[PDB]
């Protein structure tokens, strides 16, 4: 377990908001979300994006490891919504 | 029986002027209509001023206002405390670099206000709890400065205030226990009712208030914010059950322990926030596994 600052991750998003709910988004560059990791929370800075692949730069760097899942929430109308999960693949450490 | 008109009152440029000389030292600057509705944005999250093998959001760019900032915010210092109206993003420290409230920049700021409910309730929730059927005021939204200082853990006091009376005093961080609080609980007591009785009684825009104060390594308070005598404001140790109903708040003791009656009831938490950094659908190894579920059962649906 090392502390990381950006995190190569593979997402998987929900079709609609929880709760005819609002469907989600596709990732952005630049959008910042909520991760909850284990105990903790952080937001992270969308900075690359694939279809399953994507990479998100820490707001605040957590403690965590490769492999790892993660929780992924969305600012949506001034509320923090659920949108999917992800789990590390690889991490920039310092 | 809380009306709009004691929300006003708790606004901070309503009080700041008056007890100047009694909190820290503080910059209060006017939210531009723009950036208003930066704040309002009912969309993701992207902040402003920021500076392998898809769409790149940008956020709005207030060069004016930011300048603005930066200069109140040279003037504190260089770091500053940023609250709102009435609210401080405290549900936003997760996000924030180090944890912590600390701004040096508008970036800052931005990240914390729009990752904060307490910032959103201050734009759309400003009147709640109030009993009056008088039509909600125009609010005149404002950016908040405070200096940042480094203030001492377990030093900072909740009292309420009804018809300019000290009914008591509760521990503001009433879910930790702190072992230095006991042992000078009485020095606590006076110097807290001195401060009232010389700054605070009969000085407040109203008769039933409630405010925080903190007391430094020195021993003298200071004053933190004034909160609306309502449902608004954490009782913490207290109830409004028995704030309202003027009530022996005191309980039942015997004349070995009991001070004087004309001292209010001081609580303080004996020998013994989580839903901040969560989101609003909110152990992370069951969410994951309902997150699973949900999305096969919406690729059905
Ligand atoms: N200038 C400051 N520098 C650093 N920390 C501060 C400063 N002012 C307040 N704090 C800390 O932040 C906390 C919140 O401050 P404040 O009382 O202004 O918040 P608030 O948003 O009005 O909250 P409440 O919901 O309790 O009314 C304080 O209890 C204190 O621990
Ligand atoms: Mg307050």
């Amino acid at each position: 377990p090392e502390i990381f600052t950006e995190l190569e991750i593979s997402y998987f998003l929900l079709r609609r908001l929880l709760g005819k709910a609002a469907k989600v988004q596709k990732l952005s560059k630049n959008e910042v979300l909520m991760v909850n990791i284990g105990s903790l929370s952080t937001g992270g800075r969308v900075s690359a994006v694939k279809a399953d692949l994507g990479k998100i730069v820490l707001t605040n760097p957590v403690c965590t490891e490769v492999g790892e899942k993660i929780a992924l929430s969305r600012r949506v109308e001034k509320h923090w919504r659920l949108i999917g999960w992800g789990q590390i693949r690889r991490g920039v450490t310092i | 029986h809380m009306k709009k008109e004691h929300v006003l009152h708790c606004q901070f440029s309503a009080w700041y002027p008056f007890f100047r000389g009694v909190t820290i030292k503080s910059v209060i600057l006017p939210l531009p209509q723009n950036v208003k509705d930066y704040l309002l944005d009912d969309g993701t999250l992207v902040v402003s001023g920021r500076d392998w093998s898809t769409a790149t959001l940008t956020a709005p760019e207030f060069p004016e206002f930011a300048t603005k900032v930066q200069e109140a915010i040279n003037s504190l210092g260089g770091s500053v405390f940023p609250k709102l109206n009435w609210s401080a993003p405290r549900d936003a420290y997760w996000i924030a670099m180090n944890s912590s409230l600390k701004c040096k920049t508008l970036s800052d700021i931005f990240l914390l206000f729009k990752s904060s409910d307490f910032i959103t309730r201050d734009f759309t929730q400003p009147f709640i709890h109030c009993t009056d059927d008088s039509p909600d005021p125009c609010i005149e939204y404002e950016l908040v400065l405070r200096k940042w200082c480094e203030l001492i853990p377990g030093a900072e006091f909740r009292c309420f205030v009804k018809e300019n009376k000290l009914i008591g005093i509760s521990q503001r961080d009433y879910t930790q226990y702190y072992d230095h609080i006991s042992k000078q609980k009485e020095e606590i007591r006076r110097c807290i009712q001195d401060f009232f009785k010389k700054h605070i009684q009969y000085k407040f825009l109203d008769e039933d208030f409630v405010f925080d104060i903190y007391r430094d390594s020195r021993g003298k308070v200071w004053l933190i914010d004034f909160n609306p005598f309502g449902e608004v404001t954490d009782s913490l140790l207290f109830t409004w059950e028995e704030l309202i109903s003027e009530n022996n708040l005191n309980g039942d003791f015997s004349e070995v322990d009991a001070q004087e009656q004309d001292s209010p009831a001081f609580r303080c938490t004996n020998s013994e926030y989580l839903s901040y950094r969560l989101p609003k659908d909110f152990d992370a190894h069951k969410l994951i596994d309902f997150l699973k579920l949900k999305r096969n059962q919406q690729e059905d649906d």
